[PDB]
């Protein structure tokens, strides 16, 4: 639940990005497939 | 010296003591720093200034040049 | 030194200090952006650019004093500089390795604030008890640590452990200090190896050489044998 | 641990009434000169000194710097003394007469009581607190803070400049870390993580210190000793405070500047203002130039000026010269290479040559210094070569004569082992003689002329 | 404290009349010397008259026959009012810069303007204050003061009140406000509120409340240079550069534009020029391009007098190779006018022996000051000034209070005058190190 | 390769008698100054004795500095060996004194002891936290050895050294604690099949085993030099690489030699002191021997030793002559061990260990016309004249070089003996110190 | 398009009591004061101005040294 920050985890199966609901709206998200 | 300060006798056999244990407890200096040339403001007692202070950058040369 | 400056009485002159020897404009683009600048840069709907694009600091090339002159006695200068001390690092280090919550007893335990210093910095898990801890947080903090299996040192004055007091979970014993009474110490060591005790506890009394602690070591000795010749 | 040329001289060794006993504390005879040389000394001691000239004479291997040890250990650790060269000040960025100056205030002493004002506390809650900020380039600006202090006993919440905030950024402190702002400066060294955040699972390495006792507003008096070429060097390229030109003025490379003459006397008056507080006490002493014929004649004008000084250490020259030519003007040939006019200054120190006794003392004082012991007729077979060669060449005989006494399993040295060592290593006069003797024509075989 | 005893610490002036120009033979320190006293005394007081140019002046004579004592009593005969500047010529063979400019700003160090104008100050003990920070900041406060007189309140504004939490004024601090500007300069302590004061040494100071008025107009009067305005306009913040020696080739259109606004500052009535003297020590040290710009820089209006030392007979100029009088050309001879000094007698000696006697407080014996004048007519005034200052400390040897005869002979015992330093070296050939040779017994 | 003191191995002398060898380990052909020099270099490593002066004079192409290069071989990768040349110090960037200072210092070593921790282990996983336009990071580290299994944290210089390095699931890596490396070592899985900018395989290495947390002790070596220029600048580090070091003032000196005199007090440091080889000394003018004659006094000092070719020769910046161009006050305190020229059937022998090394088989007609062309033009016109045979010898197709080889080489470069008749002869059709013609 | 801030005005002086500003009364003349001026430059001040920066925005030259 951080504001800002984007986590990056990478285990024995793969590796995932979880991004916070509270950027989606924002630019961050356009490379994500959220965008304005 | 004594023999023939701090001259107590149990200064003398418990420091022994103490100086097998640690030298510091026999006086250290704190954690130093280089000398200061400037003039800075100082603090006129603890008991006023409570809890909720403002620092200010008070640094200025005590070389002045008068314009 | 701070740099020369200009005393000239007018307004204008501090405002012209205070535009050039301060000059916020480099000093933003030195140290970075302000948080709120982040802020309304990371949430906005387009991405902006920043003015200081990041921090322009160079980085200092050197890890311990970085940009200024101030010296912290460092760790190892700072409380060691002895051999007591030294010699017992290396067996803290060792008991470490062995896995035991071992002790400490002292006469004078300012030795033992400064050993506190020293255990805190050397990241030990440890609990303090001497006379001037009240009875009840004697008792429950000697409780704390016989119900826990991990806190690993004690401090603890030497003559006023004389006290009832359990270490049936301490395993190890060193003494910082040899001084007269036997009983006293041995008292002490009972209060290791007490009645519940069930592994063997070893003991290490520090010695130096050539100094006084050796005589005072004679000196118990010899009584102690008086003693037990005596009440053997 | 390690025997240098000068280990065994452990001051002049004089007298209660001044008079120099021969064969004490190192030095071997040299009367009329341990004389004078502990006058100088107590004339240094005495503080009516504002620049006296003192020569010491003599040929080489004479013993001219063994007396500037005797005096500088004769002093003290607390007098300042600066030995020098002639040769050393021929620099590349400054004019030398800017290092002599710089020399003459290396010179002086002053020890100064000072009163830190640390604040040393924990930070609990690190928050910024911006200010307005319109149209003007840079944008917004952070102009107050809210860290909050916390040591063992009576917490605090203290509020900042923007420029002790930089001294914090350029820090890197975060919540946790002790530190103690500098109120003099502005400074503040963070010292490490508390014990409160310890973790043994932790990869940083970090340095966790305790939670400072005490009050967080400690305020704590330091002596320090300070000479005044220090500050003269700490107002002209300042390196203190949290500006500008003290931050980019740490980050260039450090250069040697000309200190002018407006600064020198400034550092006077406030030096002056910190003695009239009872404060700060002055200790002058000497500069020792040895090999003084090296200085040229723009250097022994500029010594007129420098010594006829108010504050001006005592100038202690030695110069190994007869009549020679000063190495400024070519065309005026004087007395040790001092100008005819500097040398009326000066107070000459004579220094005579030893004796075939006096060189078996020295001997018999430099082998049990270095640790080699010998025999009789080797003490005379070097004082032979003593007398015969060199003074600093049959000292120089008994460290291989040494390591050759081990070859041999010996323990003291005997006449076989110095009459070795004089056959393995030579001399200057019999290799010039064999230079001389087999040099006879330029070729494959012969010598570059 | 810094007054350490030099060798020229007993002149106090040029010791002459200033009504009837007499040379008056001892007063002020400078005792003996009457024609080039007079000659000096003519000199300075038509360097105070100030309707003159830069002129050249040369003291020569033989060493050690009082020429720095003439310029220094010229030096103490001013005062801190009209510069006076030292110049020992090999300061100008430098290597931040070149050698005629290094010339030519200690030129312009010389001519300095004087201009008088008036600041608002305020004295007084703190009373208290009031500050209302309450989260608020720093909008109102209340400082109360006083004097022995006055009693007063002031409302402070924003930029006031952030300069009293920057100097820290307590309740009891002796603070001068200046009102112009808004720096605080604490005074000292009050003597009052010493129990008030916790965080202070054991020892400290302590003054009393300011006398008079709370609000007073001060009239300062400051005197700055042309090279101090030449170095000030030129980097953005480049008056460090004369506090460090860092600044360089000063281009001279600055030069011409300060020459001109100092003229319009002083026909506005706004400012006044003040023709300083410039004492260039050692002149023979010069090469020929110094003295191909000394014949110039004596030629503007803005010219210091030049005062100037040769000590060399017929001599070589340094960058040539032909001699010439004094070591200075004939073309710059024609510039200056020369004072000639002379030999001192002996009872000139022994009454200089006598105050540098007084000066340094030595108790003399009449027969050891005899036995010193006879020193100091064979071996001149230096050795005996030195054998003084050890003669002294010979005496406080052996715990005696007065010097006599026994000491003395001691000086002159272990510490050689140079003449015999040169009979020394001319009788130890063969192990000092002439040329080539170096014999070892 | 093959350079001109490649095959010296050492000085070849005795470690109980240290007797001078007639043939051993390349320094072929000498037995006084190699003796002496035996002396010098145990008096080195006693390491007790400070500040003394050796001076190898003797005729040029005698072994000098095959006598310096054996000692060099002779002490090791342990103790500093400044092969200084004469002509480096004058400098324009800095004095010529600060320059012989710097060369002194260069040749104190101090040897200090310091505990780092290195860890070791398999990557189970990494998390990491970044910002957005600028801001901290965040970092946990999942590491597994076969026992321990810990979830550590990171900073921000962690995390710019593990994308630096890319260390993805299942890595073999190992971090020193302290100076914060990482050197990936293999890993434990294979590589996936998801992915497409993934890498290389690297080596098959196993979990180790043990513990995370170990210790080691290291030795650091710096000289003196290092230590004054880390000390002396506050952020201008790396200025004792690439030369920028102005000067550096004796407040420094002075506060630095106390500090290694308590480092050396506190069983923190040893002072490991070392050779200074001065190589052609007669170039140095007077103002340089008036500073080595007073660097010699302290207990900071190397033991220098230095080199000379020349006769009865001028000190540069004076106006008279000298013994080795050396001056009288100067060669008083050094000590000065002849070199003799050689004899032919010792040349035969250096130009045999020569032909050794540089791989080449000769014929004793060969060899011995070598040595009478060695006779007369010493060994730096026969050296040339082997390896210059060697490739004659490799042109016509030849297994061993024989007599016309050499007498090929011969008449195709001369030996300077025979260039000075070539000048002598047509000084017509060379510039001399006046005009020329062309024909 | 030059400016400078001459003071505050003594109007506006007693607001507060211990403000610091250099209070400066209001000029008794005309606001427009159009005057016409002859003045000389030199081709090497052009030369210099149109090789470096001087003196208006040359802020980094309070170093000193390079
Ligand atoms: N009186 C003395 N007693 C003992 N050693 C002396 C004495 N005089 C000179 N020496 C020795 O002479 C050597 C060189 O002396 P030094 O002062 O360097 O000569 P110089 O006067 O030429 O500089 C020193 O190693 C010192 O041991
Ligand atoms: N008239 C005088 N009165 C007092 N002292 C004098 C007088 N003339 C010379 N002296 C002293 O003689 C010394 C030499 O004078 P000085 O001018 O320094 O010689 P020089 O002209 O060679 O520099 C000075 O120390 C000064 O104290
Ligand atoms: N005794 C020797 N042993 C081995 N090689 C030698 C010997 N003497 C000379 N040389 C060889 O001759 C060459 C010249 O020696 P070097 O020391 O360079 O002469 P110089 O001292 O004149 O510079 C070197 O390359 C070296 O390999």
């Amino acid at each position: 639940p951080d504001p800002m920050m984007i986590r990056w985890v990478n285990n024995k199966m793969g590796s995932v990005v979880a991004v916070p609901e509270e950027l989606l709206g924002t630019h961050a998200g356009v490379v994500f497939g959220a965008g304005p | 010296i004594m023999d023939l300060d701090s001259a107590t006798l149990m200064n003398l056999v418990m420091q022994f003591r103490k100086v097998c244990n640690h030298p510091d407890l026999f006086e250290r200096a704190d954690t130093s720093s280089p000398f200061f040339c400037g003039h800075f403001a100082e603090t006129g007692s603890f008991l006023r200034e409570g809890t909720n202070v403002a620092l200010g950058y008070s640094t200025r040369s005590l070389v002045e040049y008068r314009l | 030194a701070p740099p020369i400056e200009v005393v000239c009485d007018s307004r204008s002159a501090v405002i012209e200090r205070e535009n050039i020897m301060f000059h916020p404009a480099m000093r933003k683009a030195l140290f970075g952006p302000t948080p709120s600048e982040i802020k309304e840069a990371s949430f906005g709907p387009r991405p902006v650019t920043l003015y200081p694009p990041r921090a322009l600091l160079p980085a200092p090339d050197h890890d311990k004093q970085r940009f200024t002159n101030i010296t912290v006695p460092s760790m190892a200068r700072f409380v060691t500089d002895s051999g007591k001390l030294a010699k017992l690092d290396e067996l803290l280090r060792e008991l470490k390795e062995g896995g035991h919550r071992v002790l400490l007893y002292f006469q004078m335990t300012r030795m033992i604030d400064l050993m506190e210093e020293y255990l805190t910095y050397r990241n030990y898990k440890y609990c303090r008890l001497d006379g001037s801890t009240k009875l009840e947080d004697r008792r429950d903090t000697v409780a704390d640590f016989q119900t826990r299996p991990e806190i690993f040192i004690f401090l603890l004055s030497t003559r006023a452990g004389g006290l009832g007091i359990n270490l049936t979970t301490a395993d190890t014993v060193i003494f910082y200090d040899s001084d007269w009474n036997p009983t006293i110490d041995s008292q002490a060591m009972d209060r290791a190896h007490r009645l519940g005790q069930t592994k063997q506890v070893t003991v290490y009394r520090l010695i130096t050489r050539g100094t006084i602690e050796e005589r005072i070591r004679k000196r118990a000795l010899q009584k102690e044998e008086v003693q037990r010749v005596v009440i053997t | 641990h390690r025997t240098a040329a000068h280990t065994h001289i452990k001051g002049l060794g004089l007298n209660s009434s001044g008079i120099a006993e021969k064969q004490a504390a190192g030095f071997v005879g040299q009367c009329a000169a341990r004389e004078a040389c502990g006058v100088v000394v107590d004339l240094i001691k005495a503080h009516k000194m504002a620049g006296r000239g003192v020569l010491l004479a003599g040929g080489p291997g004479t013993g001219k710097t063994a007396l500037a040890l005797a005096i500088s250990q004769e002093l003290g650790t607390k007098i300042p003394f600066c030995p020098i060269t002639g040769s050393e000040i021929y620099s590349t960025e400054v004019k030398k007469t800017e290092v002599l100056m710089e020399n003459f205030r290396r010179a002086i002493g002053l020890r100064v009581r000072e009163t830190k004002d640390v604040y040393e506390g924990e930070v609990t809650e690190m928050t910024p607190e911006e200010a307005e900020n319109p149209l003007g380039g840079y944008g917004k600006t952070i102009s107050t803070l809210l860290i909050g202090l916390k040591s063992a006993r009576g917490q605090k919440k203290l509020r900042l400049d923007p420029s002790i905030y930089e001294a914090i950024q350029k820090e890197r402190v975060q919540v946790g870390d002790v530190i103690y702002i500098e109120t003099n400066t502005g400074a503040c060294k963070r010292v490490g993580r508390s014990d409160a955040y310890a973790t043994e699972f932790d990869l940083e390495a970090e340095e966790y210190v305790p939670i400072p006792k005490g009050e967080v507003h400690k305020k704590k008096e330091i002596v320090q000793d300070v000479t005044l070429h220090d500050l003269d060097v700490a107002n002209a390229r300042p390196q203190g405070g949290q500006d500008i030109i003290s931050m980019m003025g740490q980050l260039m490379k450090p250069k040697m500047t000309e200190i002018t003459d407006k600064l020198r006397m400034e550092i006077n008056k406030v030096v002056q203002k910190y003695i009239n507080q009872g404060v700060a006490e002055l200790i002058p002493g000497v500069l020792f130039i040895d090999e003084a014929h090296m200085l040229d004649i723009e250097c022994f004008t500029y010594l007129n000026k420098a010594l006829e000084s108010p504050i001006a250490p005592i100038v202690v020259l030695a110069s190994n010269r007869g009549i020679a030519t000063i190495r400024g003007a070519d065309d005026l040939k004087a007395a040790h290479g001092i100008p005819p006019d500097f040398l009326q200054r000066l107070l000459i120190i004579p220094t005579h040559p030893y004796e075939p006794d006096e060189i078996r003392r020295i001997v018999r004082i430099r082998a049990q210094t270095e640790g080699v012991q010998l025999t009789d007729a080797a003490v005379d077979r070097v004082a032979e070569h003593g007398v015969r060669i060199s003074l600093r060449y049959c000292l120089q005989l008994l460290a291989p004569a040494s390591i050759l006494a081990r070859v041999n399993g010996r323990t003291q040295v005997d006449v076989q082992d110095i009459a070795e060592a004089e056959e393995l290593f030579l001399d200057a006069r019999r290799s010039a003689n064999i230079l001389t003797s087999t040099g006879e024509s330029g070729g494959l075989h012969g010598f570059i002329s | 404290g810094l007054n350490l005893i030099a060798a020229h610490s007993h002149i106090r002036g040029l010791g002459v009349d200033a009504d009837t120009l007499e040379p008056r033979p001892s007063s002020q320190g400078l005792v003996g010397q009457e024609k080039a006293r007079k000659a000096a005394a003519v000199v300075l007081e038509m360097i105070k008259q100030g309707k003159i140019a830069g002129r050249a002046v040369l003291i020569a004579g033989p060493p050690s026959t009082g020429k720095t004592a003439i310029a220094m009593g010229m030096a103490q005969s001013l005062g801190q009012d009209v510069p006076f500047t030292t110049l020992a010529a090999s300061e100008i063979f430098s290597l931040e810069m070149s050698k005629t400019e290094a010339l030519t700003q200690a030129f312009r160090k010389s001519i300095g303007v004087r201009i008088k104008e008036e600041s608002e100050i305020m004295e007084g003990e703190v009373v208290e204050i009031q500050i209302d920070r309450s989260t608020g900041g720093a909008k109102q406060g209340k400082l109360t003061i006083k004097t022995t007189d006055m009693e007063a309140i002031y409302d402070m504004g924003s930029k006031m009140i952030d300069a009293m939490t920057k100097e820290r004024v307590m309740a009891g601090d002796i603070i001068s406000i200046d009102k112009s500007s808004g720096k605080i300069t604490k005074l000292g302590r009050s003597y009052a509120r010493s129990r008030d004061y916790d965080a202070m040494g054991v020892d400290t100071k302590f003054l009393q409340c300011p006398e008079g008025e709370l609000q007073k107009r001060k009239e300062v009067v400051h005197t700055v240079s042309l090279h101090e305005i030449d170095v000030i306009n030129s980097r953005t913040q480049g008056f460090l550069a004369l506090f460090s020696g860092d600044t360089g080739e000063i281009r001279s259109e600055i030069r011409d534009q300060i020459n001109t606004k100092v003229a319009e500052w002083k026909e506005e009535g706004k400012a006044e020029i003040v023709p300083g003297v410039l004492f260039i020590d050692e002149v023979h040290m010069l090469d020929i391009e110094c003295f191909s710009y000394i014949n110039r820089a004596l030629e503007s209006d803005l010219a210091p007098i030049v005062i100037m030392a040769s000590n060399r007979g017929v001599s070589r100029i340094r960058g040539t190779d032909y001699k010439s009088p004094h070591g200075l050309p004939l073309d710059f001879l024609d510039r200056v006018v020369i004072i000639n000094t002379h030999p001192y007698t002996p009872d000139e000696l022994r009454q200089i022996l006598s105050i540098r006697a007084q000066e340094e407080e030595v108790d003399l014996t009449p027969d050891a000051l005899a036995l010193l004048t006879k020193i100091g007519q064979e071996a001149g005034l230096r050795y005996a000034s030195n054998l003084i200052t050890t003669s002294q400390l010979i005496a406080a040897k052996r715990r005696a209070k007065q010097v006599g005869v026994e000491d003395v002979q001691r000086s002159f015992k272990l510490f050689y005058d140079p003449a015999r330093s040169v009979r020394f070296v001319q009788e130890s050939e063969k192990r000092l190190i002439g040329n080539d040779g170096v014999v070892d017994f």
